[PDB]
């Protein structure tokens, strides 16, 4: 009953346990080394003439 | 004496400053803007250029002041009265059907077809002004027959069909929420001895303001019948007769204060 | 044993919780601190797009970016036209408690689904000029959330029995059951590269799978209500998560722990959908008080609030090449801001 | 524009029109939720989701029973709740109270009137007339309750007190509560209708100002 579902989490959590874990320091540089990569590509972010603008 | 014009100012700066206040509440704030308001400002619209166009007047006659073309003034007052009676109506007509059918809807998404029928009667209104621009009296001596039927033809459509329709209207909702009142659960007020109360208040409001409409147009058509038929101490006759024709469109937005408790709130806010 | 295995269990909970912790450096704003603010940002409604009659739930961008399609609680699936708001399709449904709709990425199919616990696929390309159901999709036991084509033969949805099921619409049948949440699974998103999906439940957990295993990779905590979105970072090595509690938190998978938090003490309502942009800069995030707020997800500072809606912002989305931002309302209603 | 654009034009036009004609066929209709509990005969009330239709004085109603706290938001626009209870039993009845307060109280719900139905109230007579069971061992307030056979009406109307007590706590008057006694009875139908109609008018004179 019970027990199965017991042993399945815990396999579950063992195995997320295990798992390569990087530093957040370079896991924060390289988000935003991606952010700064695709800045001019956001019109969202840098508004683009509204000649090629498809919303008048 | 000049007691009698105190009363004349006081009246008619507390409408302009109704009707004033109403359309700066119903500008400022969103939430009351829907379907049934654009009569509503309609009508505060229309209170608003009689007051204006009815200050001249009297200011005037305490030959004329103004120019000739100056026409422009009785056609205006014309215009204006024409709008805020018409809009009267359409306002009566509008709440029986809210009031009598609500089963039966359409406000939602019809704010072309209010806006079609304000523009509409604004324009017939308009052209019921027109048959005054001959000529500060209306009509020369001369017309005798034609002063007698113009007089009769704007008595009947300005005072008749429409206290018609809108007494008719308004006593068959007041009738309406007065048998209404008994299909709620009563027992265990908070909850259903105010909706008896609110009903009540709302049939007898409807009722005061359709005599209340009666009662204030009367005395200047009256007199305009008495007039055209055939000035020694009847000047404060005439000016109390002028003061009842427009108390009506000063009292107009006091009926919507005394109603709705979310109107009393946004008018305490924009005062 | 129930007991021994509670207290090994608790005690792999503390050691995942110290090597968690131990792999914390620094904070986020610390690092994005010299990064120039991106300011005061204005969005002005491009098109408002008209025609639904109940509240919208959902709304879903085509690959082309000039198609999307939206669902509505008056049982109509209307596919519009932003640039022209032509409406290009109008679906009939047959449950009319639609929570949630998709387009597929070759366009071919658009798909739905909600309180009748089936998703329904529709054919928008036949001979016949007519579209018709292509496939009806059942055996989830609570309403459908959320799905997203994986291609076009693959689909994975999110239902209200605390499941993630992968489908296949040529034989209507579960290739893949995801299970372990705990609560109502409220919304999924797909990653990039098509290999990883996220899921946001009820049980204030998020958890990481892979469809081509089918076993819960990574789970992720720190909210303390409902999560009611979730969409993936455009690298796709992170997500963000908005929840019940009024606040928006940003996870990244190598880390395997919390980023960033977007809240503020004036908001109190909950999120309903969240959304990156084309460059990841940018985190919009509709709410319950009738306005869209716009996030700077390195800063966690607001920088616009996109008003304009008359009641819930129930959802949101950013087109492909990032160039407009369509959010539907309950107020049946869609606005395109650019 | 060009001869493609008309096209596009004219299909948006149709899909329009058809669109305005089925809104104003299915925006007549008035949606009610069906929201009791088990044992109580919800199902059995009017003669994942189960849908019914029912027409009373040209009036087309829709009742959705679905067989809670996060899908419940999708009857945000509804007309009116239909809610049911076994007056019959009363270990359960307290189940009831705190469903009906729940309900009450929620956010989504604060702006929707409730249609409360007391199910089976010819068992509440059989049960209070045999006296085996007495309310006051699971409502001691009962003993000292007097009503404003006899005793079957004390019991009725003191479970519907506490009903619309746990009603009238909150609201102020925004949504109301209408208790009804439902054995059977074939008159369901003519209730709803006059609740939903009331609550219509309750709008209407709302959104008009007149209150």
């Amino acid at each position: 009953a019970s027990i199965a579902q017991a042993r399945k989490l815990v396999e579950q959590l063992k195995m997320e346990a295990n798992i390569d874990r990087i530093k957040v320091s370079k896991a924060a540089a390289d988000l935003m080394a991606y952010c700064e990569a695709h800045a001019k590509e956001d019109p969202l972010l840098t508004p683009v003439p509204a000649s090629e603008n498809p919303f008048r | 004496l000049c007691a009698i014009y105190i009363t004349y100012a006081v009246i008619i700066s507390v409408g302009i400053l109704g009707n004033a206040i109403l359309i700066k509440v119903f500008f400022k704030t969103k939430s009351m803007q829907t379907v049934p308001n654009i009569f509503i400002t309609s009508l505060a619209f229309g209170d608003l250029l009689l007051l204006l166009t009815c200050v001249p007047v009297d200011a005037t006659h305490y030959g004329w002041l103004f120019g000739r073309i100056g026409k422009v003034l009785s056609f205006i007052r014309l215009t204006s009265v024409g709008v805020s009676v018409f809009t009267l109506t359409i306002l009566s007509a509008d709440r029986y059907k809210a009031v009598v059918k609500p089963l039966e809807r359409q406000p939602s998404n019809a704010i072309l077809k209010t806006c079609v029928k304000a523009g509409c009667v604004w324009i017939v209104s308009m052209i019921f002004a027109l048959p005054e621009a001959i000529f500060c009296t209306s009509y020369p001596v001369s017309k005798k027959l034609l002063q007698e039927i113009h007089s009769l033809l704007c008595f009947l459509v300005f005072y008749i069909i429409p206290l018609s329709i809108i007494s008719v209207y308004y006593s068959l909702i007041a009738r309406t929420l007065y048998k209404s009142t008994l299909n709620i659960p009563t027992e265990e007020q908070s909850h259903a001895r105010k909706q008896i109360e609110s009903r009540k208040r709302i049939a007898r409001t409807v009722l005061v303001l359709v005599a209340l409409f009666a009662l204030c147009w009367l005395p200047n058509h009256l007199l305009y019948l008495y007039h055209s038929f055939t000035s020694a101490m009847h000047f404060i006759f005439t000016i109390f007769s002028r003061v009842l024709a427009f108390s009506n469109s000063c009292v107009n937005p006091f009926a919507l204060y005394w109603l709705s408790k979310s109107f009393q709130k946004h008018f305490k806010a924009q005062l | 044993e129930l007991d021994q295995l509670r207290q090994e269990a608790e005690q792999l909970k503390n050691q995942i919780r110290d090597a968690r912790k131990a792999c914390a450096d620094a904070t986020l704003s610390q690092i994005t601190n010299n990064i120039d603010p991106v300011g005061r940002i204005q969005m002005r409604t491009r098109r408002t797009l008209r025609g639904h009659l109940a509240k919208i739930y959902a709304m879903h961008w085509g690959t082309d970016s000039r198609l999307l399609v939206s669902a509505s609680q008056d049982g109509k699936l209307i596919i519009w036209d932003s640039y022209t708001t032509n409406k290009v399709h109008a679906i009939p449904l047959r449950s009319s408690w639609v929570m949630t709709c998709a387009y597929a990425p070759s366009g071919n199919y658009v798909a739905c689904g909600g309180l009748d616990n089936i998703c329904s696929i529709y054919n928008l390309k036949t001979r016949e000029g007519n579209v018709r159901v292509s496939r009806e999709l059942a055996g989830h036991t609570g309403y459908l959330s959320c799905c997203r084509f994986l291609d076009d033969n693959q689909i994975v949805t999110s239902s209200g029995d605390t499941t993630c099921a992968l489908w296949d619409i040529e034989t209507g049948q579960q290739t893949t059951t995801f299970t372990g949440h705990t609560g109502d699974v409220m919304s999924l998103s797909l990653a990039p590269d098509t290999r990883l999906f996220v899921s946001g439940a009820c049980d204030a957990s998020a958890k990481l799978w892979d469809v081509r295993e089918g076993m819960c990779r990574q789970t992720f905590t720190g909210h303390e209500s409902d999560i009611n979105a979730i969409c993936f970072f455009p690298n796709g090595n992170a997500f963000a998560t908005g929840s019940d509690d009024a606040t928006c938190r940003l996870f990244d998978l190598r880390a395997d722990q919390e980023l960033m938090t977007y809240s503020h003490d004036n908001i109190i309502c909950g999120i309903t959908s969240v959304s990156f942009s084309k460059s990841g800069r940018l985190l919009l995030a509709g709410y319950d008080d009738f306005n869209c707020n716009v996030w700077d997800a390195l800063k966690a500072d607001r920088a616009g609030v996109l008003a304009g809606h008359d009641n819930r912002v129930s959802c949101l989305g950013v087109t492909d090449d990032g160039m407009a931002v369509a959010t539907g309302s309950w107020d049946s209603f869609l606005k395109i801001w650019n | 524009v060009s001869a493609e654009d008309k096209a596009a034009a004219e299909r948006s036009k149709m899909i329009d029109k058809n669109l305005r004609e089925d809104g104003e066929k299915a925006r007549r209709t008035l949606r009610l939720l069906l929201l009791g509990a088990d044992n109580s005969g919800k199902s059995t009330i009017v003669k994942g989701i189960f849908e019914t239709k029912f027409q009373v004085d040209k009036v087309n109603f829709h009742m959705f029973d679905v067989g809670r706290r996060k899908w419940i938001q999708c009857f945000n626009d509804v007309t009116a709740i239909i809610f049911v209870v076994d007056s019959s039993d009363y270990n359960r009845l307290q189940e009831a109270l705190n469903d009906f307060k729940s309900i009450w109280n929620n956010r989504w719900l604060r702006t929707i009137s409730v249609i409360l139905f007391l199910n089976k109230q010819d068992l509440l007579a059989e049960k209070v007339l045999a006296g085996k069971s007495k309310i006051e061992d699971y409502f001691p307030e009962f003993a000292r309750y007097t009503t404003p056979d006899p005793r079957v009406t004390r019991a009725k109307y003191f479970i519907r007190k506490e009903f619309v007590d746990i009603s009238t706590a909150s609201g102020d008057g925004r949504h109301i509560c209408y208790p009804h006694f439902t054995c059977v009875d074939t008159e369901n139908a003519r209730r709803i209708f006059n609740d939903c109609k009331d609550i219509i008018l309750q709008m209407n004179l709302r959104e008009y100002n007149l209150v």
